[PDB]
């Protein structure tokens, strides 16, 4: 499985993102810090469109995928 | 952001319209226009001098990602902000709607404040 990690959060964006993730896939694994998210991905949507949905909020750069 | 920054708002049911023209009134924007579906902004888009375009999903003629489309490959206009509105998240639809380059998208019915949350991120990303 893969794992997504999302850093430099603003106020509230910790909590947004994992509904925003929460519309597009059932999150396991989920670690919520004062500015960042990581959770593992089921692998059910491609990565790109994660991030497509995610960029409506926060930048590219804050996004990173990776093999657990 | 120019609070004369032009407005297109785009939906086929005249209610909904009036709503989202007084929000926008209640955030400072005044100049707005109107269209009732995807045709139809794409006829007045064609009068040129828009700066934002706020509009409906479903609608009749020509729906919301396909207007939304049109004004992206256009290249007299593919860099005009368009905030997608929808009933209901769900993932077909998101997915869709970032994928084809929307600014943003909002769920109806919503308020003056998540209006106003949407309208300043999208100006702050393309610096407005
Ligand atoms: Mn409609």
């Amino acid at each position: 499985a893969r794992r997504i990690i999302l850093s430099r959060l603003k106020a509230g964006e910790v909590d947004l993102l994992e509904e925003e993730l929460g519309h597009l896939t059932t999150l396991t694994d989920v670690v919520k810090g004062a500015d960042s998210l990581s959770a593992i991905l089921p692998g059910d949507i491609a990565e790109d469109d994660i991030t497509a949905v995610l960029c409506f909020v926060i930048e590219a750069d804050q996004i990173t995928f990776e093999t657990v | 952001a120019d609070k004369e920054l032009k407005f297109l708002v785009v939906d086929d049911f005249s209610t909904m319209r009036r709503i989202v023209r007084n929000l926008l009134k209640e955030l400072g924007f005044n100049n707005v226009e109107e269209a009732e579906d995807g045709v139809d902004a794409l006829n007045k888009l064609q009068a040129g001098g828009y700066g934002f375009v706020i509009s409906d999903w479903n609608m009749p003629n020509m729906d919301g990602l396909e207007l939304l489309k049109t004004i992206r490959a256009d290249g007299a206009m593919s860099a005009l902000p368009v905030l997608m509105v929808t009933a209901e998240a769900k993932k077909e639809n998101i997915i869709a709607a970032a994928q084809a380059g929307a600014s943003g998208y909002v769920v109806k019915p919503f308020t003056a404040a998540t209006l106003e949350e949407k309208l300043n991120k999208i100006f702050e990303k393309l610096g407005m």
